[PDB]
């Protein structure tokens, strides 16, 4: 065949975003989970299987102790990490690396040994013919179509920040933020359990993520929101657990993504993710940030909550100057955007001749990362 | 144990002294080195000056 | 005891290490004032030639 | 009279700690539990007494059905726990609330409800000038004299954790973990039924929880205990039972306690007591942790079994960095140390001002205690 | 008494340092900080303290947010300056500055507000017989005891270039320039994130600042020490965080103050030092040059590290003409050099006439400055 297509993975934590190159969306979408068997199984005939990776771990979930393997864009384990891209390739796509070229995905200020050690897996584990590396951030802008942004990716491993104009890119003006959705699930399951409801173990951690993904929203203010729940009508909302347990959940939604605007609630000082934006904007030059104000992108699966984009307009119209006008765009489909920015990237003709091949990595070692690609 | 273990503290105080010496000894190694090679280089640049 | 007897063995062999390296390191850094003064003199030398 | 003395009461599960502040010990303790009359009565002037409260229920208990009005710091039963109070006050202490003001101790991350319906009850039930709501580790650290520390706090209720460092607090490293004096009962009456002993009543249950009280010790090495357990001498002890019954108790003594370090024996993920110390420290800034690991003050019911200490300084010395020294402060008399610190804290000048007053709570009702205190 | 004494301080971003005029060391030396408690307190018979200013800040880091109330030589907040006096004269000196004339120093360039705000704040918060507002570098040459040279001086605050011949002094070749210790900080910080080690919150970027004030030198050739960077033995060093944690820096800890030489690492375009400094010669009259090439005076804190003298030595002589000899006089002792020089200029007997009175403020307002002093 001509091209040979290629394989894109975003593997962000939380979720393993996959499939082909030259394709608007992933084959297989799935959760990067590795639950293992804590409780010992009495029945003959049973597995026996070691760990479960995948969504089968989110079906067989009471038994399992769930291990996100990726924690704050690094990677904790590297097997449990070799186990989910075993379970991409062979379960769902079917596919031998041998015969395509594979990016994948990282975060921005991120450790190098990640970077490095990534590349020593796809080389000495999926034999493959070439590789990339490549920056969260930028992929989503070009998924967005547009040359120049503020990419503002937050998913459930860390929250990032790049400014870039004219495709360029600013490495001072990079900012990094110690939240995420998984941060946002640790507050929520705290802040139910003043309501009673106590969920402790890996499993149920699992099912207030599922209550977070869609009934939680944003303050368009937080106080007038919070003052209007002393008159409980709209804000209490009844979810259904698979135990068939109903949970009522009224302030205390809206004020768990709040986190994100208001990290004093967390118990970390650094700034709110609107605050953050405003310190990569200040870092890059005078010149452009007429247009990085006005062209603002939201990734990653944390900006998904109804209402953000909004709260961010008028937080960033706030502090800046009202001079010039703020437009943030965040498109629906925001989730896949990096995985799309990886599909339109390995489909680019010049591209092509700037993959990591097989060869120059067994010449010139895993180090050669940092060398070659941002 | 206290016996011992006060002689490695007064071992190791004079360890971190020794040491101490050793860094301020290759501190003026390192200087010396540097004065040297700033020298030579003299001493060659005025070698092939002279 | 026996840890800080073995690790008071350790930090004397280490005071003598570190001894041995604030002499080392003095030793090399009064073979480089030779070297240093050599080098200057020499210098001083071609200088005073050049 | 000046000062007016002030009341104070410790309400974890399990045990009513009860007096005057400005004491260095509680008058009254005496078991949390309500006791009703199962079996219909016969005979004529009989009590008839609908329940007992109090010790009174401890020495008439095979009759009875006992219930703990309390589980893991929540009141399951108003009523009941009203009946308590209503048995502290005019049983043992001889008071009129009317002349005294109240401090009741709470555990933390629990329910807003608990604490709101317990002002609730003590102004409109018992009238009272003034109460006061307060967090159970806060009150030990003070009973202990220091400033700063890591208070883990267990009593029959649940286990908690709270970081202070020079008063302040740490809303987001505070750690709630759901293991208890009364779990370790229940863990504890099922691992004497392998030795064909079978306690299957609540009257029974509080006999198990005798001899846990007593006979239970922790290991300095768990599997090194259980090994020497197969040469069973010291190990083994006799307990009487009140029926005159013996009891002859061996590895299974130790392996009670250990359920603290290994909650894989109850079946539960939830970190043993030594791995959530870490988790809080952890999550507490790196400047304050020094101090921290060498100030860890132990408190509660269920830090009385001997060796606890030395297995938690083991555990945490092997876990931590050995840079700096791991000291554990655990008095004797940890049991009342909750009780001790509402002695203290109101038989201060200053926290004379900061009492919820009966008329504040008038004008602006139950919802105001978590407006004015923690 | 005679002369009345004098008080001098240096106020540059970061440190204050305060003494007696006519001494030769700075009694009380403290770092700039406010520290604000962030988490609400929840004990009795804490504090309060609004704030803690000084060292004080320094030993109570983990609870406080830290904000320096100078930002590039220019204070941001004056009641936190205000603040920092206050502790200046009271807490340490225990003066009344009513009995004494003050010296204070200022940067190069700086804003007019700094200045007049600053004679403003003297007069009338510390009631004051005279002040005098001076400039950085000139002092520094005082301490020199030279009468010529060109000054180097770099702070925490911003760093600055004042050539000076036989007194007199050059407003046009004088240069300043947007670096200094604090922007190398948050370089430090960011490039020990690619290691793994993650310092977000303002408490550990202090200690960042402690590791650079000792661990980081700079290469007397970049590329060279970049090179044997891959055969790792000297070059990394152990390094004890307060947590008892241990971090383990590479070339990482030389590359922190190349960015002095090459500010495209920070990522603005504006010259490294050595050509600053070429600029600033060049502005100058031809006649004077020969002695500014020879008598380069180092200042400032940022100054301090191993190897600054030599690589800029090598660097001008590179440039400049080998047909005259590049001395640098940098002196160790050089971080106190505008204190020391502050320390000769108030015990001068001709400078006893050139203090800006009390009375000259009263009658001709805080706008004088400028009109009497440089």
């Amino acid at each position: 065949e001509d091209e040979t297509t290629a394989l894109v993975c975003d593997n962000g934590s939380g979720l393993v975003k996959a499939g082909f190159a030259g394709d608007d969306a992933p084959r297989a979408v799935f959760p990067s989970i590795v639950g293992r068997p804590r409780h010992q199984g009495v029945m003959v005939g049973m597995g026996q299987k070691d760990s479960y990776v995948g969504d089968e771990a989110q079906s067989k979930r009471g038994i399992l102790t769930l291990k996100y393997p990726i924690e704050h864009g690094i990677i904790t384990n590297w097997d449990d990490m070799e186990k989910i891209w075993h379970h991409t390739f062979y379960n769902e796509l079917r596919v031998a690396p041998e015969e395509h070229p594979t990016l994948l995905t990282e975060a921005p200020l991120n450790p190098k040994a990640n970077r490095e050690k990534m590349t020593q897996i796809m080389f000495e584990t999926f034999n493959v013919p070439a590789m990339y590396v490549a920056i969260q951030a930028v992929l989503s802008l070009y998924a967005s179509g547009r040359t120049t942004g503020i990419v503002l990716d937050s998913g459930d491993g860390v929250t990032h920040n790049v400014p870039i104009y004219e495709g360029y890119a600013l490495p001072h003006a990079i900012m990094r933020l110690d939240l995420a959705g998984r941060d946002l699930t640790d507050y929520l399951m705290k802040i139910l359990t003043e309501r009673g409801y106590s969920f402790v173990t890996t499993a149920e951690r699992e099912i207030v993520r599922d209550i977070k993904e869609k009934l939680c929203y944003v303050a368009l203010d937080f106080e007038n929101e919070m003052a209007t729940a002393a008159s409980s009508s709209s804000l209490e909302k009844s979810y259904e657990l698979p135990d068939g347990q109903v949970i009522t959940i009224g302030n205390e939604r809206f004020r768990c993504p709040e986190t994100l605007f208001q990290p004093s609630f967390i118990g970390m000082e650094s700034a709110g993710i609107h605050e953050t934006t405003y310190n990569s904007i200040m870092k890059c030059d005078i010149d452009i940030r007429k247009d990085l104000y006005a062209n603002n992108v939201m990734s990653g699966g944390t900006t998904m909550y109804p209402g953000i984009a909004d709260r961010m307009q008028k937080e960033i119209t706030a502090l800046a100057p009202s001079t010039m006008k703020i437009k943030i765009i965040a498109p629906p489909e925001r989730k896949y955007s990096v995985w799309i920015g990886g599909s339109i990237l390995a489909s680019l003709s010049t591209f092509q001749q700037m993959w990591i091949t097989k060869q120059e990595y067994d010449e010139a070692g895993p180090s050669i990362v940092h060398r070659k690609c941002f | 144990y206290e016996e011992v273990a006060r002689k490695l503290v007064i071992i190791e105080s004079d360890l971190e002294r020794a040491e101490e010496r050793a860094e301020l000894s290759e501190g003026k190694c390192a200087e010396l080195e540097e004065e040297l090679k700033t020298v030579t280089n003299n001493l060659k640049s005025l070698e092939a000056q002279a």
